[PDB]
């Protein structure tokens, strides 16, 4: 038998218990990336490489602008959950 | 930006 | 046959397998959500990725959280025995564990059980992806300068 | 500027909301599996990718044996959760 | 030089870092807690095998809270600029965000939050994993036979 | 085997 919640991965745009920023006319900051990356490296790299990069791009490209200080210059880690039990990779 |  | 090492999810079944994107912008008035602007661009960012890797996208807009459960529990009954994973994004207002319908709240628990290895055998064994974008919770993160 | 929140990795022994398990005289599940895949895969593969083999390894090997039979025959799957921004390998 | 990628993190620094190792196996008797058996092979198997990746292993046994605190305030305020990253090993009762101390709960944050990228700059930009083994609930996996 |  395998764990009923083996095989399950979470491809979360933000830490737990932090907000998630999104850009009214660019789109999300994690969806923006992860598009971008899909796009880049899915058929090159393994979807745990490509996640990596996504935080790495979140991590670094992006940093919010806002008129409220509470708000301003503030930063985004997504955040990999992975219950998976192979590596995956979207090509063959 | 905002915030979701 | 030579050695057979089994590291990688077998990706070669005649289908990839769907891409559900649940895209909630309008919520109802009574919920006092604001209006997600920008996320019809993550929308068709998404259905355009997934397709080029050869996923049977659906794209489904302003669902409330009984649609959203419906939706899910009628996915998982679905034959996927030819399809190599599952994928499904959400994206919407939330909170620690939580995605919003377009009138209330939904547990991502809810959601993912429809996919247990016991409730959807069809999938047992093949990854199942679920990609959130939705806040989760309300802490600001103020970065440290490199 | 980088997130605060950046370059963490958590590797759980068990999915959230879930008891983890511990053999009295082999010692839990989770660490033997670790252990055992770090000294095999250290010197060969990516971080992310030795924790994955803990995944199946733990979800495969593992089944718990109770007199109760509420905590009988029980799996487990660990849990990785990554923000980090960049692969990493323990040797160069 | 020639092109650069920067993929990977930098792990040839003089040393490759610490790797603390708390093990609690006895539990003060008004906890209510149970001796951990076994935790002292995890305990020896960690050692020998951040021994040989080359980290510099401290293991400390049966910390009360406040000690578990103080340890990790006290190793965060370490220089780690010659180490290439930093390891945590946490082998106790645990609850949902939640390792105990021989006394009583600490909560995984306070532990964590010690080594953010602003509090502690050495270590900025570089690895830091934490390793759990201990609950994070109640709930049991029935598993599905394949 | 046992439960943390």
């Amino acid at each position: 038998k395998i764990p009923v919640e083996a095989d399950f991965l979470y491809a979360y745009s933000t830490a737990p218990g932090y907000y998630s920023w999104r850009n009214s006319k660019d789109g999300s900051w994690f969806i923006q990336s992860l598009c971008a990356m899909l796009k880049q490296y899915a058929d090159k790299l393994e979807f745990m490489h490509i996640l990596t990069r996504v935080n790495r791009k979140v991590a670094t490209e992006f940093e919010s602008f806002s008129f409220d200080a509470t708000f301003h210059a503030k930063k985004q880690i997504p955040c990999i959950v992975s219950m998976l039990t192979k590596e995956l990779y979207f090509y063959h | 930006d905002e915030v979701d | 046959s030579g050695i057979s090492l089994d590291n990688s999810y077998k990706m070669d079944y005649p289908e990839m397998g769907l891409c559900i994107i649940i895209n909630n912008k309008n919520f109802h008035k009574s919920t006092g959500m604001t209006s997600r602007s920008g996320t019809d661009v993550d929308a068709a960012n998404l259905r355009e990725t997934f397709r080029n890797l050869k996923y049977e996208v659906r794209n489904k807009n302003d669902l409330t959280r009984e649609e959203i459960v419906e939706l899910m529990r009628d996915v998982s009954k679905e034959d996927h025995s030819k399809r190599s994973s599952f994928v499904c994004v959400l994206l919407s207002h939330g909170e620690e564990g939580i995605i919003f319908g377009t009138n209330g709240p939904v547990d991502l628990k809810k959601i993912t059980n429809f996919f247990r290895g016991d409730r959807c055998r069809s999938l047992t064994g093949k990854p199942k992806l679920f990609i959130i974008q939705a806040c989760r919770g309300t802490e600001l993160d103020c970065g440290i300068e490199t």
